[PDB]
């Protein structure tokens, strides 16, 4: 018999891992305060890794990985894909980005300062870690920034983002991905586009329903909720279907090769600094990668997610992908895959 | 911290005394007359724990045995290992206690209890370094119940700062002498509650269960709920008489086991139980019957409650691998039976050194909660009986009045009280 | 990455690497504490010793 | 040349120092009657030996060391074992009633009898030292003489000795091998009374050592022997530069000037690398590289913490063997690369490096194999606060029900010292987080 702990009560994911476990006859739940778990299902905040390995007769797993807040907080995040070789101030697929409470507020205007000069859209996004604006405006920026109280991140707005017909509307794509004790790093091979449910008007950014692609910002403003798709949530199947007949592409070619790569960069980055490979205690841990996609066919990646959920269709299958690959593959029960394995050996 | 000052009072005291004498003599080597034969000298390193040495080579037990009738220690005189007790230490009167505790407290034990503190004090006057005093007897007569736990006030009062500990048998109806068993061990155990730091249980109702259930014994006699006891006593004094790291004397022992001042009544186990086999037990085996309810010398369910402090104590040449790991097998896969709230509360020690007749023993001292089954049944058999004051004139026939009945009534509950209060706490 | 203070001797020698700049109670409050503790001691062996003389 | 006298105190402080005077006679080929044929100077001498061995006109060498147990059965093995005759009877202090594993009962009740004849057994030493620095102290957190007369000793010896460096080796609290339930009681009540007299404490967590053991010496089941052979080492690692010519951390003053800036904050993270085992019939021997790589890896730390979620204020690495400088600027070169090292904003990222030329010394017939080059990495790291945390936490969960309070009550402590000290814990937990984490 195994046994776990579960401090996160607030998680739909480990919810569902949890009582996968039970039905297995295999796995007892413990109080949340008893040492002596093989598995925690820690809490978001202030988890205590410190505690953890030093129970003498029980190999011990947590369900996150101490460190990966550095990819998972946005102002972390920029910092980490400009100040690392690996990524660098050079990188592709991440838009120019600089964070303002160092802070970085003249060396954002002086290259706002050559899309004044350029010709060049000069819409920018400002979000932190409700709270966002788009204007290309920095003076509404800046402004709007310091009347709240904490740090921001000032991000290049997509102008020319991939319209879906009908409906002349926008999108982000989401995938999750699972990181296992051995840093395996596998992409569940269903992500799920969050649909715009209104047209893409590039004149009025005051109005941002149209601009704004999460969840509950369209269950709530949006007249269109649900006219084009259930809960505007196209998966992947009919993107798919829809990049064959409307471009003549298919989802592999023209965006998930670099989702994989971006997602690979992302994670053997931090690897040396969250990796368990030799550690007292073990982790692994489910992102949320968040993509955007312009009307090149080019990705984007917008940020990243530490405690994901997940879409409501998809739960069962994913959650079972979890205590299969990275809960059962440290704790085995009594005697195809939904992943992806990323895993890229070019010699040079 | 060496020396240890035994006292048998009454009976049952001196006829488990007697037979525990028996055992460690034979696990230290020394005969009948105290000449010491023994093949290694971890026989002979902690042996003035429990030994006197007297020119000529002799051992001779630190040993009172206290009696109001002369009987039983005429027959310990004669018994085979008699020979080896001082014969200064018995102290003896005439009367008898009648199985009443008042007679034992407060009228016939009042007069012998100066001469049996005059012995203790010469005893303890030789004592390079004295840990304190254990005490055989039992609960349910009068010499043992009501002269001993005397004695345990007096002895306090002489040597406040040593520790006091006792081996005290509970009575049950299955195996009974008298109706007023439950007076005695009711008035008994108030007194234990506030003048001991460390007393093992030792229920005559689970005794004679494993005697007729698991050894298939179908009528127990005495002398098979004494070897028992005796096996029981050599175990949880294992760590006292020999080399070691844990729980060495009586004061470690109980900053490890007692968490709270009342809460210090113990439940024994020992493993495998034998009657008076040549199977060899696994380390595995060893550690999943000390464990088990069947092996408890308290007649308490450990799952009805929760373990404030466990001692285990492993005998044999075996692995510690195995041991630790497997103790370790124990607690994790029965966290939830271990309180939350005392961290490692269980200790685990090895002697290389098994018991007469076994190459491999285990013994469990447990603070249970469950101990609260206990007096919980003495206090409804002293109940049924109280609440129509029956059988209380052969009290107050000897100065007692019904107020000191209630009021240890009700201190015993209280620890009841006590006990459920710890069972229910979560941190 | 530079390397300072070198100092060499026949038994071994040392140095400094650098890779980067930089970006009581007297002993009268004791004796009262340890004889507050112990007539806190006494007090609590002659209660004791009064209760077991009731 | 200026001296230093050791103290230990309890089973585990007396009996690590059986283990480190002998490894140090092994090293200095001092033999067991004390006699030393390579000391030419017979009778007296200020070589840098002469830091932790006094002379005498027949030409033996005297640790300069105090034993200290309150019960004797311990240091009676010192008295009459291999080493008996380098001690002078004077220097082996034993009580008759040891303190139960119990702070208050070591401290109060059992410390103010026994005090003042080890202050001046103390004395005795230092009054034949030209220039004493101070002194090392030996003991466990969790015993209660370890625990409760180490921290009244470290007060006294701040009043009598107040200029005086004070340097601890401390064995922090292990279940596996742990006699007490209370251990993390009498932890934290020695750490709050004796961190202000503490220049430099050097924590040992037995967990660690136990499992190093396992893992690289093939110990099923490890034994006090076992441990302290390897905290000896350890604890020669660290003070080799005390009694070897060189110019790193020559006097205890420099142990603080160079880890520990911050004076609470003063408890470095030791690493140390290779342990081999003796019965490996066939080992390639490790490299610079190799043996440096291996003092960033937590299996080889003292203390199981992770190093790359706090922040560094200072490092020093100790070698010994055969290392040559640019072997380990090149081996720090690569490692910088490949590792998360983060120092505080405010110190510099570098190391100081210490090279001593003869390989380390192993006790003929113990565990550790022999190896042409070994160091030691001293780290002052906010990751040993995880340590503290682990030790809190279980002093929370106990003291919450008061359980054994009384224990300690009873010998006269307050109850309110357990909260006083537990503040001061928090104190320093949170001392460690801000130094040691951004927003
Ligand atoms: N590494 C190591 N730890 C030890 C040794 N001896 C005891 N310990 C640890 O120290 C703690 C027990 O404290 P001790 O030093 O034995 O106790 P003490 O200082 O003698 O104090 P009292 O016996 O209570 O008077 C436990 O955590 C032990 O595991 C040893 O020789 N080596
Ligand atoms: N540079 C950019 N260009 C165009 N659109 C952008 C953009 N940056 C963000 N967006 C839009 O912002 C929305 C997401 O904002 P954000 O990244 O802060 O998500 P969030 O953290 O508030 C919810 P969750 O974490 O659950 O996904 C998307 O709809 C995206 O289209
Ligand atoms: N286990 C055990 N119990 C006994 C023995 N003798 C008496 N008893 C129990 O002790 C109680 C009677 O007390 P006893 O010791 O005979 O009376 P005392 O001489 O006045 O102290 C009853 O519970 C008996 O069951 C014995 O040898 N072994
Ligand atoms: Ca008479
Ligand atoms: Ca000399
Ligand atoms: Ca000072
Ligand atoms: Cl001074
Ligand atoms: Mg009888
Ligand atoms: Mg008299
Ligand atoms: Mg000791």
């Amino acid at each position: 018999m195994y046994t776990f702990v579960v401090r996160d009560e607030n998680s739909s994911v480990y919810a569902e891992v949890s009582r996968l476990l039970l039905a297995t006859g295999q796995w007892k739940r413990l109080r949340k305060d008893n040492p002596r778990f093989n598995l925690m299902l820690g809490e978001r905040n202030r988890l205590p890794f410190g505690r953890l390995g030093h129970e003498p007769g029980l190999v011990q797993l947590v369900n996150y990985y101490r460190g990966a807040d550095k990819l998972c907080r946005k102002a972390s995040l920029v910092k980490l894909i400009k100040t690392s070789p690996e990524l660098s101030e050079s990188c592709t697929w991440f838009p120019e980005s600089y964070v303002i409470y160092t802070d970085e507020r003249e060396v954002f205007l002086a290259a706002y300062n050559r899309r004044r000069e350029g010709r060049e859209g000069n819409v920018w996004i400002a979000k932190s870690s409700e709270g966002i604006l788009i204007s290309s405006e920095a003076s509404e920026l800046l402004d709007f920034i310091d009347e709240q109280g904490q740090v921001h991140v000032i991000q290049k707005y997509l102008e020319k983002p991939l319209l879906l017909e009908p409906g002349h509307r926008k999108f982000d794509i989401r995938s999750w991905v699972l990181v296992d004790h051995l840093y395996n790093i596998y992409l569940y091979r269903e992500g799920v586009l969050r649909t715009s449910s209104e047209p893409y008007n590039s004149a009025n950014f005051q109005d941002k329903t149209c601009h704004l692609t999460n969840h509950c910002i369209q269950k709530e403003y949006s007249k269109n909720y649900g006219r084009y798709e259930e809960g505007n949530e196209m998966f992947f199947e009919e993107f798919n279907q829809y990049l064959m007949d409307a471009l003549n592409t298919t989802l592999e070619n023209s965006i998930l090769l670099q989702i994989k790569h971006i997602i690979r960069s992302c994670l053997m980055c931090i690897e040396p600094a969250i990796s368990t490979k030799h550690l007292h205690y073990q982790s692994f841990q489910l992102f949320g990668f968040d993509f955007m996609v312009d009307e090149e066919l080019k990705v984007w990646l917008i940020e990243v997610n530490g405690a994901p959920a997940c879409a409501q269709k998809l739960y069962a299958e994913l959650c079972q992908g979890i205590v299969d690959v990275a809960i059962s593959s440290v704790f085995p029960l009594a005697d195809t895959s939904i992943f992806i394995k990323l895993h890229h050996h070019h010699h040079h | 911290m060496r020396e240890i000052v035994h006292i048998q009072a009454g009976q049952c005291g001196n006829q488990i005394g007697a037979k525990f004498w028996e055992v460690i003599s034979d696990e230290h080597g020394i005969d009948p007359t105290g000449s010491y034969h023994g093949d290694s000298d971890l026989q002979l390193e902690r042996i003035n724990v429990y030994y006197n040495e007297a020119t000529g080579n002799k051992y001779v037990p630190r040993a009172i045995l206290v009696d109001l009738e002369p009987g039983t220690m005429d027959s310990v005189r004669s018994g085979p290992f008699g020979q080896i007790f001082r014969p200064d230490n018995f102290v003896f009167g005439q009367s008898g206690a009648g199985n009443n505790w008042a007679k034992g407290h407060y009228t016939e034990g009042a007069e012998l209890v100066d001469s049996v503190l005059d012995v203790v004090r010469k005893e303890s006057e030789s004592c390079d370094c004295l840990q304190g005093f254990q005490l055989t007897h039992s609960l349910g007569g009068g010499t043992g119940s009501g002269m001993g736990t005397l004695l345990i006030s007096k002895i306090r009062e002489e040597y406040p700062d040593r520790i006091m500990n006792t081996f005290s048998v509970m009575p049950s109806p299955k195996v009974s002498d008298t109706v007023v068993e439950p007076y005695n061990a009711t008035l008994s155990v108030h007194q234990l509650v506030e003048n001991t730091d460390e007393t093992y249980c030792i229920d005559n109702e689970a005794l004679y269960d494993i005697c007729f259930r698991t050894l298939k014994l179908t009528t127990p006699t005495y002398g098979d709920l004494n070897h028992l006891v005796s096996a029981t006593m050599s175990g949880v004094t294992t760590c006292l008489r020999f080399p070691g790291q844990l729980n060495a004397d009586l004061r470690k022992l109980a900053v490890n086991m007692v968490p709270f001042p009342r809460l210090h009544f113990f439940m024994p186990g020992f493993a495998p139980l034998t009657s008076r086999q040549y199977r060899a037990l696994t380390v595995p085996e060893l550690t999943q019957q000390m464990f088990d309810s069947k092996n408890m010398m308290a007649a308490c369910d450990p799952r009805h409650g929760r373990y404030l402090t466990v001692a285990a104590i492993f005998r044999g040449r075996m692995s510690m691998k195995e041991v630790d790991e497997q103790m370790l097998n124990v607690q994790n896969k029965n966290s939830s039976y271990f309180v939350e709230w005392i961290p490692n509360n269980v200790k685990t020690a090895v002697c290389d050194i098994p018991p007469r007749g076994l190459k491999m023993s285990a013994t469990f001292i447990g603070n249970s909660t469950a101990i609260q089954e206990l007096f919980k049944r003495i206090s409804e058999q002293f109940t049924a009986m109280f609440r129509r004051k029956a059988f209380l004139h052969w009290y107050t026939g000897e100065g007692m009045d019904e107020m000191e009945f209630t009021e240890a009534e009700s201190n015993m509950n209280d620890l009841v009280s006590e006990y459920q209060q710890y069972q229910d706490a979560t941190a | 990455m530079e390397v300072i203070e070198l100092n060499k001797c026949t038994s071994g020698q040392s140095f400094e690497v650098i890779l980067k700049p930089p970006s009581d109670p007297s002993l009268e409050e004791i004796q009262k504490k340890l004889e507050a503790a112990e007539e806190r001691r006494k007090y609590q062996e002659a209660e004791l010793l009064k209760h077991l003389a009731e | 040349m200026r001296e230093c006298i050791s103290i230990h105190v309890g089973q585990a402080g007396v009996q690590i120092g059986n283990a480190c005077w002998e490894l140090y006679c092994l090293e200095h080929g001092i033999q067991p009657d004390g006699q030393m044929p390579s000391d030419k100077t017979i009778g007296g001498g200020d070589d840098s030996f002469n830091t932790f061995f006094s002379e005498t006109g027949a030409g033996k060498h005297v640790p300069r060391a105090v034993f200290v147990d309150l019960e004797p059965t311990v240091i009676d093995e010192v008295r009459t074992g291999t080493y008996r005759q380098l001690f002078h009877p004077e220097q082996l202090i034993t009580g008759k009633e040891d303190a139960a594993n119990n702070y208050a009962r070591g401290h109060y009740t059992i410390g103010k009898e026994i005090i003042d004849l080890v202050l001046d057994r103390i004395r005795k030493l230092a009054d034949q030292c030209t220039g004493l620095q101070g002194f090392l102290v030996f003991h466990s957190f969790g015993g209660g003489t370890g625990s409760g007369f180490t921290s009244l000793l470290m007060e006294r010896l701040s009043v009598d000795y107040g200029k005086k460096s004070k340097l601890e080796f401390s064995i922090y609290p292990a279940p596996q091998v742990s006699t007490a339930v209370v251990e993390p009681y009498n932890s934290i009540l020695t750490t709050h009374t004796t961190l202000e007299h503490s220049d430099c404490a050097f924590m040992v967590d037995n967990e660690a050592i136990y499992d190093i053991c396992r893992r690289n010496l093939d110990i099923e089941r490890p034994t006090y022997t076992n441990l302290n052979r390897l905290i000896s080492q350890i604890v020669s690692s660290i003070t080799a530069s005390l009694r070897f010519d060189g110019a790193l951390n020559v006097d205890l003053t420099e142990f603080q000037t160079n880890l520990v800036p911050y004076p609470r904050i003063h408890f470095p993270l030791a690493t140390y690398a290779p342990v081999i085992s003796a019965e490996k019939a066939y080992h390639e021997q490790l490299s610079v590289a190799e043996i440096t790589n291996a003092c960033f890896e937590p299996a080889n730390q003292m203390v199981k913490c992770d190093p790359r979620h706090g922040k560094y204020m200072a490092c020093c690495l100790l070698y010994r063997g055969d290392v040559v400088p640019k072997d380990v600027n090149a081996a720090i070169a690569t490692i910088k690369t490949k590792r998360s090292i983060q120092f505080v904003d405010w110190c510099p990222t570098g190391f100081k490096v210490g090279i001593n030329y003869q390989p380390p010394t192993v006790v003929p017939g113990g565990d550790l194999a022999k190896v042409q080059r070994a160091v030691c990495m001293l780290s002052n790291t906010t990751a040993i606060a995880e340590a503290w945390a682990r030790l809190d936490h279980k002093f929370d969960l106990m003291y919450a029900k008061r359980a054994f309070v009384h224990w300690y009550v009873g010998e006269g402590m307050e109850e309110g010292e357990f909260s006083e000290a537990r503040e001061d814990m928090a104190a320093l937990e949170k001392d460690y987080e801000e130094v040691g984490v951004d927003s």
